[PDB]
C-alpha cells in the first residue's frame, strides 16, 4: 500500500 | 463537512495553459493529499499528480514536463497548472481529498475543452412532418440546430409549453469545431396544421434566440 | 505501473437486481482495491475502499469482495440512483491506477424503433446545404443500424449519429442520423431513404421521402 494522504509506501 | 470546491475555465485555446484552484474546507490541507484526476470520452479516469499532505508532488510520467502543482496552506488552496492543451486534453478535470486509503471526497469536476474556435450561434432549420404521417397516428417534427460554438444551447418547444415527447439530442462535435444537434417531438398526427409547432433556441454564449415555426411539408 | 481492468463496461440490470461488477489488477494488490462512482452529472463518490470497507454515507446494499489479482463490487438490490458509472483503483503502488469503467442501464423488453426520414428545409438549400435527418425513436436496446440510400443505393464518411441517455420514464433510447450534402450534389438524387436494423425488428425498416415532392 501506499497512503493517499502523505504519500508514504511500505 | 469536507468540501472541495473548483475554480477554472471552461475554454482553453489550444497550446495555452490550464490553471485550476481547489479550495477546501473541513479539514487542513497539511493532513490530507490533494490528487488530480480526468476523465476524457471514451477514456476512464486518469491520475494525473498529487499534492500530498507534507508538501510534495508527485507526478505522473506523462505529464512530469507540463504540471505545476503547489498550495497556500493558510488559504485551503492548492493550484493545478497544465502547460500546452491539446485535443486529447479535453476532459472533466477533479482534485479530490487522499486520506489513508483512498480519494475519499472528491471536487464537482471542471469541464474543459480545447478549441480554437470562435464564439458562433447556431442556424436553426426545421424538421417538417411528413405528408405520409400516418391519419390518427404518431407524427415526429423537430429543429436542426447546426455549426454552433461553444456548449451549451438550450431548446424548448411552444415557449416551455410543450414537453411531453420531446428530445434534444446531446451535440456533435464536427471537425471544424463547431457543434450541431437536432430537437424533436412526437406529436398527435391529428394536431398537424391545426396546433403551431415553434422551437425556442438560446444560445447564451452568443447571446442568441431563435424562435422557428416549423411547418408540414408536402413529401 | 498495476494496469487495471473492468472487462465489462456496461452492463443491463433491472431494479431490485443484484449487480456484479468486476476489476482485475495485472499484479497482487494485496486488497488495496477502491471502489467509485460517477453519476451522469459528473459528480464521483467514494464507495468502497480496501475491498470491502464502506465509505461514510454510502449504502450497505453496496458490498465488495476479493484478494490477489481478482475483486468485485455487488449491488445487493438495485436502485434509479445507482445508474452511474464505476470504476476501480489499486492502491498499493504508486502511481494511483484505474479501471476504465463499468457504466449501468436499465434492462427492459425490446421496444422496436418508431422511424422518420426529414428533408433539408428550403432555408438550409438557400444557403448552399442540405441536411437529411433520420430518427429511431424510443427503443430498446441502445444498439442500432442505420444506413443512408439515395435512389435505392448505399453511402459512408458522410454522416453522424447521435444517442439520448436512457429516459427516465420507459428506460428507451432515441437516435439521430444526420447526412449533410452539398446544394448540388442533393440535386442529384430522387429517393433519400434511411434503413433501420435493431433487434426488434425481424427485417429492416426504410423509410423515405421523394425530393421531388416537396
Amino acid at each position: 500500500q501506499f497512503r493517499h494522504d502523505s504519500g508514504y509506501e511500505v | 463537512q469536507v468540501q472541495l470546491k473548483q475554480s477554472g475555465p471552461g475554454l482553453v485555446q489550444p497550446s495555452q495553459s490550464l490553471s485550476i484552484t481547489c479550495t477546501v474546507s473541513g479539514f487542513s490541507l497539511t493532513s490530507y493529499g490533494i490528487h488530480w484526476v480526468r476523465q476524457s470520452p471514451g477514456k476512464g479516469l486518469e491520475w494525473l499528480g498529487v499534492m500530498w499532505s507534507g508538501g510534495i508532488t508527485d507526478f505522473y510520467a506523462a505529464f512530469i514536463s507540463r504540471l505545476s502543482i503547489s498550495r497556500d496552506i493558510s488559504k485551503s488552496q492548492v493550484f493545478f497548472k497544465m502547460n500546452s492543451l491539446q485535443a486529447d486534453d479535453t476532459a472533466i478535470y477533479y482534485c479530490a481529498r487522499g486520506s489513508r486509503y483512498a480519494l475519499d471526497y472528491w471536487g464537482q469536476g471542471t469541464s474543459v475543452s480545447v478549441s480554437s474556435a470562435s464564439t458562433k450561434g447556431p442556424s436553426v432549420f426545421p424538421l417538417a412532418p411528413s405528408s405520409k404521417s400516418t391519419s390518427g397516428g404518431t407524427a415526429a417534427l423537430g429543429c436542426l440546430v447546426k455549426d454552433y460554438f461553444p456548449e451549451p444551447v438550450t431548446v424548448s418547444w411552444n415557449s416551455g409549453a410543450l414537453t411531453s415527447g420531446v428530445h434534444t439530442f446531446p451535440a456533435v462535435l464536427q471537425s471544424s469545431g463547431l457543434y450541431s444537434l437536432s430537437s424533436v417531438v412526437t406529436v398527435p398526427s391529428s394536431s398537424l396544421g391545426t396546433q403551431t409547432y415553434i422551437c425556442n433556441v438560446n444560445h447564451k454564449p452568443s447571446n442568441t434566440k431563435v424562435d422557428k415555426k416549423v411547418e408540414p411539408k408536402s413529401c | 505501473d498495476i494496469q487495471m481492468t473492468q472487462t465489462t463496461s456496461s452492463l443491463s440490470a433491472s431494479l431490485g437486481d443484484r449487480v456484479t461488477i468486476s476489476c482485475r489488477a495485472s499484479q497482487d494488490i494485496s486488497n488495496y482495491l477502491n471502489w467509485y462512482q460517477q453519476k451522469p452529472d459528473g459528480t464521483v463518490k467514494l464507495l468502497i475502499y480496501y475491498t470491502s470497507r464502506l465509505h461514510s454515507g454510502v449504502p450497505s446494499r453496496f458490498s465488495g469482495s476479493g484478494s490477489g489479482t481478482d475483486y468485485s463490487l455487488t449491488i445487493s438490490n438495485l436502485e434509479q440512483e445507482d445508474i452511474a458509472t464505476y470504476f476501480c483503483q489499486q492502491g498499493n503502488t504508486l502511481p494511483p491506477t484505474f479501471g476504465g469503467g463499468t457504466k449501468l442501464e436499465i434492462k427492459r423488453t425490446v421496444a422496436a424503433p418508431s422511424v422518420f426520414i426529414f428533408p433539408p428545409s428550403d432555408e438550409q438549400l438557400k444557403s448552399g446545404t442540405a441536411s437529411v435527418v433520420c430518427l429511431l425513436n424510443n427503443f430498446y436496446p441502445r444498439e442500432a443500424k442505420v444506413q443512408w440510400k439515395v435512389d435505392n443505393a448505399l453511402q459512408s464518411g458522410n454522416s453522424q449519429e447521435s444517442v439520448t441517455e436512457q429516459d427516465s420514464k420507459d428506460s428507451t433510447y432515441s437516435l439521430s442520423s444526420t447526412l449533410t450534402l452539398s446544394k448540388a450534389d442533393y440535386e442529384k438524387h430522387k429517393v433519400y431513404a434511411c434503413e433501420v436494423t435493431h433487434q426488434g425488428l425481424s427485417s429492416p425498416v426504410t423509410k423515405s421521402f421523394n425530393r421531388g415532392e416537396c
